[PDB]
């Protein structure tokens, strides 16, 4: 419980695989195998993507426990004079590093520490079987990421642009002025900056040049493709010069493409075979259009039975909220449980007609979506997610189509209910809570991910003014008037709301979730019918006014700035119905039974109907209406007006949050699997549930080229020290 | 876009 450490009995889960790898054929497997060998290797690019010392982190961890085990590490720790419990802090921190990619939490984007003295951890380091068999290497380590191991200087300890922020997305000494600034560089050159950084050296004058440098494996040498090639040239934009270059994780993203294409061999089919083909060349020459060509290939390839996706794929983690982070998937599908899911979207068309704004604000054609439920076997990155929608690619979402997935295995983790865990609720309620929390979840992510992020028309204009729509037809319900604003040709959702857009679309799904879950339809597709379907509907929502308690973890008062965009978005959702009265829901402040401070969320059962509804019926609009206009202006004013966190009566947030921190819990780690090529055969190793258990599974996640993997992080952490 |  205390901020910038994890603590030593910090939740660890291990991912439940082995039903589903087991109905895996033998090509299968193979398939699944390689794909993990290349989003384990693409995973690594987020430890560059997090912080300066990240890389130097992990490769001092994986060199320290290549040589010695946590067991046998173990022996010689304590044998240097650390107690169990100091020891224990270190592996914790290591499996931290190791499931965030970062010594930066994914979830929050808050530093996290060794919880133990700095010249203990030394001792341990520098008399470490790694350190005898590798001195120079180790030493160099220690000496370059020791310090920012450890330091909690302010600037440091959260994400972000700015000098109190750390980001490598950027430059150090890049603002949201700078990132503002090339962002319009980028649309005016209809460049997508998913796979890019921004980097800003000042001359000789002090005049700064700017860097746009995408990711690939090729350099500056000449290659086949002429679509990025033409690109990686001087510019000149408003007064500032601008270079686009490329090679970014070069190595990494190499050993990437080495394994999508063995995967390549295996693939069931031609849609498979020609996304990894664009993915290969997505990956080696830096363009993102060839990703898109993949992604497009990719939802074209419905109910496949192992499912994946890979690239800079969320903009969660970049302060100005374009550039994206590397991830990858490999799962399984579930048949029996993605049978719920696929009866929804069966209803689907029906249903996007129940939303509080006319078809003119609604997708032209309705486009039938794949929605899956899916055993995870792989998902590298920062972070593993409860539910996602994919592609991001708007212009595909709404002309081609894009797929809806359920981590089903991953939300039986998240299904840890303890009562003892349960903060600000009431004894009446937490009973309820356990009954349903599980169902309400499963009801609330297949409407977060099919109705809400799947519904939504975006109004485009082209190289010549003409539309996607009718301007002498449509109208503006908010104002009567025929449509002002529109999104131009370059411009995407990222550019336009750019800090606040994931929030906002988490937002605007959310609420979908909370409005549709009213509907009896909805409440039988997932089968509940009767008390059972008021009952999950009350959960639902007592969960939502909740989370937006607890959201104020996520909130930093001196910088005043959201850090994880679904709890400010459930932050909104509490404010929007604490702003509707009438007794719906209140927050009071109370004492805990163990003498410290506290507090309840009382949320009235029966006033759901009669003023929530027409609560969120009225934002929802409001959000779409904006959303669809692309009007950031008004889209800012109305967002972050509910975001602002005061100490105003008579909830009194910013008291409320010391309060949120005091009772706060840590978010569980989880250990996955990994797979073997022992033979002719794909065996899969399971790990223990533990940070020991974490550690291991990582240990032997790269068993043929570990080693290289490190000098690899190394190096190019080292080429982009004097960025920051 | 996921759902954490
Ligand atoms: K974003
Ligand atoms: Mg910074
Ligand atoms: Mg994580
Ligand atoms: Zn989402």
């Amino acid at each position: 419980d205390t901020q910038y450490i994890l603590p030593n009995d910090i939740g660890v889960s291990s991912l439940d695989s082995r039903e589903a790898f087991r109905l895996l054929s033998p090509t299968e497997r193979l398939y699944a195998y390689h794909l993990s060998r290349a989003a384990w290797y693409g995973g690594l690019a987020v430890l560059l993507q997090t912080s300066p010392e990240a890389p130097y982190i992990y490769a001092l961890l994986s060199r320290l426990f290549r040589a010695q085990d946590p067991d046998q590490l173990r022996q010689h720790a304590l044998a240097e004079g650390l107690t169990e419990e100091e020891y224990q802090a270190f592996l914790v921190y290591a499996a931290g590093v190791y499931s965030n990619m970062g010594n930066y939490k994914s979830f929050g984007d808050t530093k996290f520490v060794p919880n133990l003295p700095k010249e203990k951890l030394e001792r341990v380091i520098l008399g470490s079987e790694a350190a005898q068999q590798h001195p120079e290497e180790v030493r160099g380590l220690w000496q370059t990421c020791g310090e920012l191991m450890f330091s909690l200087e302010p600037r440091l300890r959260h994400l972000g642009l700015g000098k109190e922020g750390i980001t490598t997305y950027f430059s150090g000494n890049c603002t949201m002025e700078d990132a503002k600034l090339a962002q319009d560089f980028l649309d005016s050159q209809n460049l997508s900056a998913y796979n890019t950084r921004l980097f800003k050296e000042v001359d000789g004058c002090g005049k700064p040049y700017y860097e746009v440098r995408l990711a690939s494996v090729l350099g500056s040498e000449p290659s086949l493709d002429s679509e990025v090639t033409s690109k990686l040239k001087s510019y000149e934009f408003r007064g500032s010069p601008f270079q686009v270059t490329r090679g970014d994780y070069a190595p990494i993203l190499q050993k990437v493409v080495e394994q999508l294409e063995k995967a390549k061999a295996y693939a069931a089919n031609s849609h498979q075979g020609q996304m990894l083909a664009q993915y290969i060349e997505s990956f080696t020459q830096g363009s993102i259009e060839a990703h898109k060509r993949g992604s497009r290939f990719w939802i074209q390839d419905k109910g496949p039975i192992v499912e994946s996706y890979i690239g800079f794929i969320e903009s969660y983690r970049d302060p100005f909220g374009s550039r994206g982070e590397f991830e990858g998937f490999v799962a399984v599908v579930n048949k029996a449980m993605s049978a719920k899911f696929e009866r929804l979207v069966a209803s689907a068309e029906q249903l996007l007609k129940e939303l509080p704004w006319p078809p003119t604000f609604e997708k032209d054609k309705f486009l039938t979506p794949d929605f899956t439920s899916l055993d995870v076997l792989t998902f590298a990155g920062s972070g593993i997610p409860a539910g996602i929608n994919i592609p991001n690619y708007d212009d595909l979402r709404q002309t081609e189509g894009f797929k809806n997935v359920s981590l089903g295995n991953v939300l039986a983790v998240a299904y840890a209910t303890q009562r003892e865990k349960l903060t600000f609720l009431e004894e009446d309620d937490k009973d309820l809570y356990i009954l349903w929390k599980g169902p309400s979840f499963d009801v609330q992510v297949g409407l977060h991910a099919l109705l809400g992020h799947g519904s939504g028309k975006l109004f485009v204009q082209d190289e010549k003014g003409a539309f996607n729509f009718d301007q002498e037809t449509v109208i503006n319900p908010e104002t009567g008037e025929q449509i002002q604003s529109w999104y131009r040709c370059g411009e995407t959702w990222d550019s336009k709301f750019s800090t606040i857009a994931s929030s906002y679309e988490e937002c605007r799904a959310e609420s979908v979730g909370l409005y549709l879950s009213l509907h009896p339809q909805v409440l039988e597709i997932f089968g509940f019918e009767g008390a059972d379907a008021e009952d999950v509907i009350y959960v639902n929502w007592l969960n939502m006014v909740r989370a937006g308690l607890l959201a104020l973890e996520f909130y930093t008062p001196e910088a005043f700035n959201w850090r994880q965009a679904h709890m400010q978005a459930r932050f909104v959702i509490l404010r929007v119905l604490l702003e509707a009265g009438e007794g719906l829901v209140t927050i009071t402040p109370t004492t805990g039974s163990d003498g410290r401070p506290d507090a309840r969320v009382r949320l009235d059962r029966s006033k759901i109907r009669s003023v929530g509804k027409p609560a969120l019926e009225r934002f929802l609009r409001r959000l779409q209406v904006l959303k669809s206009t692309g009007d950031v202006a008004g889209g800012r004013a109305l967002y972050e007006g509910y975001a602002t966190v005061t100490d105003a009566p008579p909830e009194s947030f910013l008291t409320l949050r010391d309060t949120v921190l005091l009772r706060k819990e840590s978010r569980k780690l989880i250990v996955q699997p990994n797979t073997r090529l022992e033979g002719s055969d794909v065996q899969l190793l399971e790990y223990e549930a533990s940070a020991a258990g974490l550690i291991r599974s990582f240990s032997e996640r790269f068993p043929e080229d570990g080693p290289e993997l490190e000098e690899i992080l190394t190096q190019l952490a080292t080429a982009d020290a004097r960025f920051w | 876009y996921p759902f954490f």
